[PDB]
RNA sequence: AUACCACACACAAGGGAUCGUUUGGCUCCUGGGACGAGGAAGGGCGCAGCAGAGAGCGAUAUGUGUGGGAGCAGCAGCAAUG
RNA sequence: GUACCGAGUGAUCGGUGGUGGAGGUAGAUGCAGAGCAGAUCUUGGUGGUAGUAGCGAUAAUUUGUCUUCAGCGGCAAAGACU
RNA sequence: GAGCCUCUAGUGGAUGUUUUACACAUGUAAGGGAAUUCGGCAAAAUGGAUGCGUAACUUCGGGAGAAGUAUUGGUUCAAUUG
RNA sequence: CAGCGGUGUUGUACGAUAUGAGCUUUCUAUUGUAGUAGCGAGUAUUUGAGACACUGGUUGUUACCACCGUCGU
């Protein structure tokens, strides 16, 4: 086709003699308010107290090797939640108690952790602590 | 006497291209005062106008490659693009052979 | 070009002498009313047809 | 000039300041951005920057599609002759074997 | 409508209508109806103290004779020996 | 020619103040190339669109220095191309 | 005297800004492999030289580079065109 | 901008030294002895080397305290 392929071809009929608000057009994308309902708290803790599971007997903080990419190390209290969340690193968010309780079985189940990943987020991260890196390489 | 013209007349006098003429920087007044070919001849004598040397293009690799090909290096099946006959002409092989053989017979007969 | 006939050369010679402005003294003369010579030409804008 | 008429000697990270610039014109736009770096380092946007021919010649050494990673330069500050309401900064090339250990120095004369 | 757009009036721009003027045109009438081998009509090229076009003139390119008589339009020079 | 003011149902007519610098009417009759919004009318002059659309196929350009008086103009040193 | 690279000789300006979307010249792509479309249109794949091996039909000249397969750089040697 | 810590990407720098399928027999002193070599793809050591980035860790050095306008009391 001539005059471009990445477009809506037909934007209306002859009558009514105007464009309808329901047809797609080019413009702003992203930077909108959105609310995500019923996300579940897996863990709560502090950035400088080490922790362990019943199965992983290493003792480590939440901070990965070298920190989070454009942030560094967590120092205060933290929450951990399932799945992804709006916006990039460093943006402010508002938290609220759930508006109504959920009936779904996936939501209301218990959670028991056995491992948490603490490897580097830059490149392929292949160690969980500096002690392992020092032991893999010499000296 | 504009300086572009000084270069043209110098190029004529020194039998080279305009790209080889160097005008000395410290006496532009002395250059600009020139009127004639005989002025330019004097400036050339005094070294205020100079012919530069040619840019270098050495045959080092060409010679090296040539000697290697004389030893028989390169020249394998993955280095040739023309037919056997293009590289070593067949009519020439014939013509070289039969002239030698005929010359051999001629001398043997004539010497008895 | 460099090769010319005698007839072509005289046409060029005459066309070259006629191509001049009004001399600067004439402008001062009491009776004289011309501004510019309208018969002046440019090689970029007209052909002589000397061929 | 600067405090106590010293020259400042510094190193310019040409590799970093050109990270976004196109390969086809790297050396042409690098010159515009070397001058910009100087003016922000001495907080003097409206001032002139002057590049000595030896520094020009060092920068163009591998043609238009490249620029050196680091370059060491001596800087002098003077009032600008054509309009002495402005300053001019003059850049000179300093030849170094290695960059290890070289910080920012101020040298007398 | 602070500043945009429109209209009215005063001043400045932009264009050349109108009125005043005319060493040109047109029509009718009367006279005339005169070229060339003794080289015509028509074409070209030259000629000025400063001179392109046009006018005038032919290497004698403002000469001779007759009748008159005051200047040659600019600048430099000429003129009752015209 | 331009602002105002009066007369007439109306086609039009009259006066006043500035501008202009030499010609102009009222009555009765005569002769006509005798009245314009239009013709994708004819000629000349001017808008909105608009400081907008565009002005950049090709090898490529940087630094200093003099002019220029503000020309990537000239000259030195580099980097490229046919 | 192909394309690509250099010597002799010759060469260049509408300024700054990292510059969204849609374009125009181009690159690359998991698994699938013409399901796309009037239609494999466009693109991809094959490619030089050396050897082995080559069908129907034919006017016996051709078909024929049929098809199908293998080899290829650097170094150091023998042997003399294999 | 540099040190010194930390986290990555690529794959083992330059230069030396040793080895290398093979091919070769040169020189100085001097009568006869001693001295006495060249040419070579590559491979191993020094060397998880060298290069390059980012650090909300820590030390040193260097730069920065202005100015112009509008509305109000």
């Amino acid at each position: 086709s001539r005059k471009g392929k990445r477009k809506v071809a037909c934007i209306g009929a002859w009558h009514p003699a105007n464009v309808r608000r329901t047809v797609a057009r080019a413009g702003q994308l992203g930077f909108h308010r959105r609310t995500a309902q019923n996300k579940k708290i897996y863990m709560m803790g502090n950035g400088k107290t080490p922790f362990s599971t019943e199965y992983d007997l290493t003792s480590k903080t939440i901070n990965p090797m070298g920190g989070f990419l454009r942030y560094g190390n967590v120092k205060s209290d933290f929450i951990m939640v399932k799945g992804g969340i709006q916006g990039p690193s460093k943006r402010v968010l508002a938290l609220r108690k759930a508006f109504a309780p959920s009936n779904l079985g996936k939501d209301n189940e218990e959670i028991v952790l056995k491992f948490v990943d603490a490897s580097s987020k830059k490149g392929y991260g292949r160690f969980q602590t500096t002690e392992e890196k020092k032991a893999y390489f010499g000296i | 006497m504009k300086l572009p013209r000084v270069k043209e007349l110098s190029a004529d006098i020194l039998k080279c291209g305009v790209r080889r003429i160097y005008l000395d920087t410290f006496e532009p007044s002395k250059l600009s005062a020139a009127t004639s070919r005989d002025d330019i001849r004097k400036l050339i004598k005094d070294g205020l106008i100079v012919r530069k040397a040619q840019k270098i293009h050495s045959r080092y690799h060409a010679n090296k490659l040539m000697r290697e090909k004389e030893k028989g290096r390169h020249s394998g099946p993955g280095k040739v693009k023309g037919s056997k006959n293009a590289r070593m002409p067949e009519k020439d092989k014939w013509i070289k052979r039969i002239r030698d053989l005929r010359n051999t017979l001629k001398e043997l007969r004539d010497k008895g | 070009g460099s090769i010319k006939t005698r007839r072509i050369k005289v046409q060029l010679v005459s066309a070259l002498k006629k191509n001049r402005c009004i001399p600067q003294w004439k402008r001062a003369c009491p009776g004289f009313k011309q501004q510019y010579n309208f018969t002046k030409r440019s090689w970029k804008r007209k052909t002589l047809k000397a061929c | 000039a600067f405090k106590d008429d010293k020259a400042i000697e510094l190193t310019i990270p040409m590799g970093k300041i050109t990270i976004d610039v196109s390969k086809r014109w790297k050396c042409r736009i690098g010159i515009r951005r070397l001058k910009k770096f100087i003016t922000k380092t001495f907080h003097d946007k409206e001032a002139e920057v002057q590049i000595s021919p030896d520094l020009n010649k060092f920068l163009w050494e591998r043609g238009m599609r490249n620029v050196p990673k680091r370059v060491r330069v001596r800087v002098n500050q003077e009032p600008y002759p054509k309009d002495p309401s402005k300053k001019v900064y003059k850049l000179s090339h300093v030849v170094v074997s290695t960059f290890k250990g070289l910080g920012t120095e101020a040298i007398a004369e």
